[PDB]
């Protein structure tokens, strides 16, 4: 009880004070600590006796304010705001992999499911049983965690007067580059290995799927031995769960065929063959091409024409243009990228369609967004993650500044003209059209003679003396951007090989002629729904813009997750990990904005016997600070005092020892 | 947001228009303004004093076809404005009041042409922003390189623009006024040897179509001259749009030979094969290493089958033996200018290089000579 | 610990840099600052106003090559700083904030040159300690002796510095301003006799390469003058970087003869063969015994094949008969200055002779005239 | 008796011939060899395969005009012999079998040119005695002095030859290949900006005549650039030989500005104003006192009105303030070379300096390199 659970209750806010308070709190299992309307949490790396059903019932309503912080409080307050405002809102959860964010989302989902008497309806659990497919499609091995979600999860569930209506799930961000290229000592998505592990022998020999060590799309990291960690059992469990959804066996066979074709697409080899005047393209063997065509039941000649020739056409003419080796490889990678992305979109659409959606009622939205990432060698993927986290941190800063402003207003009305930086230059350095880094890369993608190194020169000249841009001292192929979490370097390698989609119209038209209904219908829908989505960066920016234009009109509330230890160490807290997590989550932006309301009565009365200054102040107001100013030349900056608080106490840091030393010198 | 700046290549012959970003023009049609010449008798069939574009290609039997652009200089403006209005409204169905436009224009044309073009496209159409580029640079963009000698030969010009590492050489640019129109005229004047006469402007299109379909470039001119008089294998037939079939002998390859021996039509200047060589040896010394290996060509008149071989042979004969000669002949040369224009207009860096309406208003039409080039 | 003090020989032509202790420089490249001169047209290919070092040797067809050092006096500082910054960062990848640097500098150059060099390398680069030495003494170190007359002739100077038993003779130092640059200019002006013209700065490198590869020093000048007009055995051919092959006759040995008859280019002073003799007979009497036997030479311009024989013959003709003349011609003369600098910087005794930052701060740039020499 | 030795100045453009002693050439006409190109139809109007001299200037509408001399090097000999035969027989009506001839020739031309010239004029014409001189020295004779820097710029060369008290300075001679022909080509390429095209060789004479009649040198280039865009007073008109009248604006003084800013046509070397300064500061120190005061110039390209003022201003800006700059501009510069040749050939002392036929017979064409210079 000697500790403090609300950061607002703390008078002086320091990083050392925050870490000390958290270290004092965690022994008493105060995982949840209030910072106002924002709540954070830590991972105990163990199981806990679960917040019983009583916390859902008698701690709801106004009682959450007087209750100790808990996960159910934010959901209860969100439902209270639903009832009070009749408008939709959102709940956003952040953090790194292994911090229990998925488990936290499951817990909050079961809490909002059990808050009413409609728990006897199966649809409240059918949404949860269709979950494992998503993180099965979304988890890939990472240097920080073997089970890391590399996609953005959005779930929108309607609740009309406590009755849980249909739930709509959607995805916004997806690392399409990880489909074809993987970092060193890293794996692809687990489903590609699960198909290898759990497929029947007859289907394996019919599809020729025993070449995992040969597949170019899986051996990039050189680490396939982790695929034996109960992945066959996971495959069987996933098939059982998706059969619970009622997904037909023929459609499962179609999905397996498409995945096998995607994997076999990596077996296509291109070589420099002198056709007419320059070396253009060649294939060692068409057997892989024929297998790919037969898996989707498409004409092999058309696929070869599309992958080896770029076709331009108009009303009058149709002309085929031969493609170089690099361009052919890029197109072969991009077709697989779009195939996998559209498969994921179709499957999430099927999941949303299986559960019946209801009309437009009150709803609560939950975003499962991974937090800041910083590896040893940061690639384009890490740049995208940092940009998304920068936008999320901008929203967090806006909400925190609004809360601080309303606190000041409740304190004094003269704080309306107080404003701080809103992280705009950091976003504008990348998102602005004329000289944004992503925009510059997108422009350089179509340039005739564009290499990785020329991009460095373009960025260095265009940005130059920007305060947030950190040019490397030595001529190395990299640069550094100063985010809110500090300077982060980015090694420029294979950006031009990663930031290119350019899906042609002939490729789209070839697949809708296939005799499989699923892919033909899916590609027809994709063509019907589709702007400037030429490259991967443009698509990522468009998805982020769609997310923000979905979010802005809700004024949501966030919750933060932390990892007290780098690996599975229960109950171990160390300062360096605390600082790293605080920097990554952007929690220190709160104290940055705050720099508070110390009443001088405590300071005056504390030294009643030593300094012997009169403790008998009949009216504690402006006279004390005015006397301090007259005795120490205090700047007008220490003004706009409220009733007895709102003291920034900058000069007090040097005044305390000045007043202390003369008293001690007497002895 | 993304304004999707238009690219409207206004060549001497056909006109290519479309949106930036795409890999193919959205509108291809001859730039011909036709006016009726006969006396209308039926009531209600008149009141059409100008057929513009492709609709004037089918009704040409009663029209007089006039090209508003000859040799690349716009000699007629009242109908060029009509052609531009057609190309925008009746073809692309997009109002240029909220879309930037990017034009294509010859290297050594008179300045008054560009000034009047700028005046027309800012005052009448009220385009927010406009830019003028050189067709050779866009063609070089379309070839996926940054170093080479560009030989573009449309219907009015034939210009060599050598570029090295993105730096132009204005002292080595040579422009020739021998192009497809002169080839069509020479074919028309040489078909009369066999008895076929094409006098009115309506038959010029027939001659042009014959040239497009049947003409080809010989490898050795004298060898095929000897062969034609001793055999009938080179003879091919074409059908006029009235039922009668003509046969063309050695006039298939004697028509495009004017591009290599311009003394046929009275021109004194040598063919393009020697013009390229003389343009290359007007540059520095350590640059020919790349220019002899990056001989990129474009334009409509360069798809005559066999040109990329005779040109290479001639340049190899002219060039020193130790050096290597390479000819770049993409299969989409006639659309290379539009492809390069679309690539340029899609660059986010180029967005600063536009000529917005404020600068033109505060400077006038003379701003083209400083901003565009 | 061991700071591994750098040695960056900044000659009139090439620049040699590396670490002390090693027996070979780690960076050799011409000291040329080039700027583009043509009009850029491609978007994104500009924004490069200075190509420094070897990267400006391949793109010289569109650049203007300017030497920041002529005759050994640094006449341009803004680009010399660029060259030094390149040599450190972009080439050696070592920050000079924690590495001492040792410079090389001509004997009789103006004092302001050394003062400004010291100011630049302490203020901008913030080098902890710097020293300036004389190239002749380092060359003598590189020859493994402590007594001899050093004839170093780079691209800007040709100086004789006699040293006896480690004691210098400042009254006998003679410096001549005839060096490789004047030889290149004379070859360029004499090649026009056969019809070959090299006007722009880009062809100066071709002339220099021709001089490096084909030139040689005749033994008897008049005898080969007679031989050349009566035979074609001396003629050799070189290929320009465009395909055409030139043939050079008696201009192979008429170019380096300027070093022995400087009246060819208008200079009145006699050749180096007599300059060495006059420098030797400006010393004492009991010293010539060793100076005539230890005629060590270095510099780039002294590897013309046959120089060590003609020089010896001329000195023997000038010197008295009873005495013996010996010429020391190590096969690595052009790197002898750097070898000597590395040997000096590796000595633990020399560590006291540095100019640390404190002394410069308390004294200023004038400390060079007392500490370095 | 008095043989009246001929003087036949064979320049890059016009050719001046006459007798020694007189003060004016007896024959001025362009050195152009023309050949018919069209197909003759009338019987008896052919059999004329070469029109040489002024008679090829009126019939140029059916001829191809080829200059046998370019840049000052005789690149064509079969027609140069025809030109010489015309100049002697059909023009001067004197047999060279009994008259000595004195030639004019550029300073830094290839030796083979002089050797072949000597061979031609001794074997074919059988001239008893011949001599070759330098045009700059004869021009200096024509100015009535023996000390000054001669700037002669004809149609193929632009060379500075400083002479002091009758002694030449071969180490300070700088030759530039920018002359009247490049000015004509630049004017031809810049007239296309206004819409005027001159493609064939017959219109090159029209361009040259326009340059001769209307061109002038501006005093301050930027000031007149500003003035031209704000007024029409500088515009003047010329009439082509077909009836149509052209108007030329700021192209009158933008054509000869290439002589001062040769970067216009791609040349890197600076203008003649700085070339003269650099040639003067390649001489000794006690000589510039006279060279800055005796800046004699000649050649055809130096009568553009205003050159003697801009050149003086530029040299004064370059030269130190205390010194005085004087420009000598006689009104007969283009005939100064012939005047000097006639003055030299009339001297009785020079009669010993001839190359008689016996010496050539016993020595061969190589005697030119010893006797003439
Ligand atoms: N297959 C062909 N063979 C010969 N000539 C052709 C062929 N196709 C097109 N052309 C010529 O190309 C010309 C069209 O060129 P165009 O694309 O209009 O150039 P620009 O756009 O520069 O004016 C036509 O006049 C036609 O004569
Ligand atoms: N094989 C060679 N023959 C003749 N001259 C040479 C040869 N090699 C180099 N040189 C000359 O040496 C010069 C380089 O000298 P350099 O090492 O720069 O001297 P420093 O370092 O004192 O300036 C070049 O200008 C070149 O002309
Ligand atoms: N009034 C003039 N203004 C400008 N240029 C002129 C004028 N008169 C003659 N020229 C130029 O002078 C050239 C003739 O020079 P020329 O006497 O032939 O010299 P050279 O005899 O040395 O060849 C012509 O090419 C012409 O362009
Ligand atoms: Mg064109
Ligand atoms: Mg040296
Ligand atoms: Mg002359």
């Amino acid at each position: 009880e000697d500790g403090v659970e609300d950061m607002t209750q703390l008078e002086d806010l320091q990083e050392t004070t925050v870490l000390a308070n958290l270290k004092t709190r965690f022994e008493r299992n105060l995982i949840y600590t209030y910072i106002g309307s924002i709540l954070v949490s830590v991972n105990p790396y163990r199981m806990f006796a679960i917040y019983g059903p009583e916390q859902v019932q008698q701690y709801s309503g106004r009682a959450l304010g007087e209750n100790p912080p808990h996960l159910f409080a934010i959901a209860n307050l969100a439902f209270a705001k639903m009832l009070d405002a009749k408008q939709n809102q959102c709940v956003i959860i952040s953090g790194e992999s292994g911090s229990g964010k998925t488990e936290a989302t499951k817990l909050i989902l079961r809490c909002l499911a059990a808050m009413n008497q409609r728990r006897d309806v199966m649809q409240q659990i059918k949404i949860l049983e269709a979950t494992p497919l998503l993180e099965a499609f979304g988890n890939a091995k990472t240097v920080r965690n073997d089970n890391s979600s590399r996609f953005g999860k959005f779930v929108e569930i309607f609740l009309e007067g406590g009755v849980i209506c249909g739930a709509i799930t959607s995805q916004y961000l997806l690392e399409k580059s990880r489909i074809v290229f993987q970092a060193k000592n890293e794996r692809n998505y687990h489903i590609f290995y699960e198909l290898l592990a759990g497929l029947p022998a007859q289907l394996r020999q019919a599809f020729s799927l025993q070449e995992a060590e040969t597949y170019y799309y899986l051996n990039q990291g050189g680490n396939c031995e982790i695929a034996g960690k109960s992945d066959a059992d996971d495959f069987r469990r996933l098939l059982a769960a998706m059969e619970v959804l009622g997904f037909t066996s023929e459609d499962q066979d179609s999905i397996f065929r498409i995945l096998a074709s995607i994997l076999h697409l990596g077996n296509v080899y291109f070589e420099k063959h002198e056709t007419d005047a320059q070396e253009v393209a060649s294939v060692v063997s068409a057997r892989e091409i024929q297998a790919v065509a037969e898996l989707l039941q498409v004409s092999p000649e058309g696929l070869q024409k599309a992958i080896t020739f770029k076709v331009t056409e108009t009303i009058r003419e149709k002309i085929f243009t031969p493609l170089t080796v690099e361009s052919a490889v890029d197109a072969r990678d991009a077709i697989a990228k779009v195939l996998y992305a559209l498969l994921f979109g179709w499957l999430i659409t099927r999941v949303n369609a299986l559960v019946s959606p209801k009309q437009d009622t009150l709803s609560i939205a939950i975003l499962d967004i991974y937090g800041f990432e910083d590896l040893s060698f940061n690639s384009f993927e890490q740049l995208c993650i940092n940009y998304a986290n920068e936008n999320l941190q901008y929203l967090f800063n806006k909400i925190v500044f609004q809360e601080e402003q309303e606190e000041y207003i409740r304190e004094q009305m003269d704080w309306r003209e107080i404003a701080f930086a809103d992280n705009q230059p950091c976003i504008n350095l990348i998102s602005l059209k004329p000289y944004g880094i992503l925009r510059i890369l997108d422009g350089q993608c179509c340039f005739p003679q564009a290499t990785d190194h020329t991009f460095l020169q373009k960025c260095h000249y265009h940005h130059g003396a920007n305060p947030l841009y950190s040019k490397p001292k030595m001529p190395l192929p990299e640069f550094t951007i100063k985010h809110y979490a500090g300077k982060v370097t980015y090694q420029v390698h294979k950006f031009l090989d990663k930031n290119h989609d350019q899906v042609r119209q002939d490729v789209l038209d070839l697949f809708v002629h296939s005799r499989t209904r699923v892919v033909a219908h899916l590609f027809s829908s994709h063509a019907a729904q589709t702007y400037k989505a030429h490259t991967v960066a443009a698509k990522f920016q468009q998805s982020l813009l769609d997310l923000v234009e979905k979010m802005e009109r809700c004024n949501p509330l966030f919750v933060r997750c932390l990892k007290p230890n780098h690996k599975k160490e229960p109950g171990l807290f160390e300062p360096d990990v605390m600082m790293a997590q605080l920097r990554y989550s952007g929690v220190l932006e709160t104290v940055r904005i705050r720099k508070v309301r110390l009443p001088f009565q405590v300071f005056i009365d504390r030294y009643r016997c030593l300094v012997a200054l009169k403790l008998n102040v009949p009216a504690d107001g402006d006279m004390c600070v005015s006397l301090l100013s007259r005795l120490c030349t205090v700047t007008p900056d220490m003004y706009r005092v409220g009733i007895s608080k709102l003291f920034l106490k900058e000069h007090l840091h040097q005044l305390l020892e000045s007043m202390r030393e003369r008293v001690q010198n007497r002895a | 947001d993304e304004t999707t700046a238009l690219v409207c290549d206004n060549g001497s012959g056909l006109v290519k228009a479309g949106f930036a970003g795409d890999d193919a023009p959205r509108a291809v049609f001859p730039s011909i303004v036709g006016r009726p010449r006969h006396q209308g008798v039926m009531v209600g069939m008149g009141q059409k004093d100008s057929y513009v574009g492709d609709e004037a290609q089918s009704k040409r039997g009663i029209l007089t076809l006039k090209y508003p652009i000859e040799h690349g200089i716009i000699t007629n403006w009242d109908d060029m404005e009509k052609i531009w209005h057609h190309t925008f409204y009746n073809e692309l169905r997009v109002a240029p009041e909220e879309h930037p436009t990017l034009l294509t224009e010859a290297p050594l044309n008179p300045k008054a042409n560009r000034e009047k073009m700028t005046q027309i496209m800012f005052e009448t159409f009220n385009v927010p922003a406009m830019y003028v580029a050189i067709q050779a640079v866009l063609s070089l963009y379309a070839s996926g390189r940054t170093t080479g000698i560009v030989l573009d030969s449309g219907d009015g010009v034939t210009h060599n623009v050598p570029i090295y590492e993105g730096y132009a050489l204005p002292h080595a640019i040579m422009r020739l006024d021998l192009a497809g129109r002169d080839l069509t005229d020479y074919l028309m004047k040489i078909l009369t040897e066999r008895g076929y006469s094409f006098v009115t402007t309506a038959e010029r299109e027939i001659v042009r179509d014959i040239k497009e379909k049947l003409c080809y470039v010989a490898l050795d001119f004298e060898n095929e001259m000897a062969t034609a008089a001793s055999s009938s294998s080179l003879e091919k037939s074409y059908e006029l749009p009235d039922g009668q079939v003509i046969t063309i002998g050695n006039e298939r390859f004697r028509c495009p030979e004017t591009l290599f021996q311009p003394s046929f039509i009275g021109m004194e200047s040598a063919g393009i094969h020697e013009t390229t060589y003389n343009s290359i040896m007007k540059c520095d010394i350590d640059i020919r290493k790349d220019l002899y290996a990056n001989n990129v060509m474009s334009g409509g008149t360069t798809m005559y089958p066999g040109i990329a071989d005779r040109m290479q042979k001639e340049i190899t004969a002219l060039a020193p033996s130790t050096m290597k000669i390479k000819i770049i002949a993409p299969p989409e040369r006639k659309y290379s200018v539009w492809i390069g224009g679309s690539i340029l207009a899609s660059l986010s860096t180029f967005q600063q290089m536009w000529i917005t309406k404020q600068e033109y208003d505060e400077a006038g039409p003379s701003i083209v000579h400083r901003k565009c080039f």
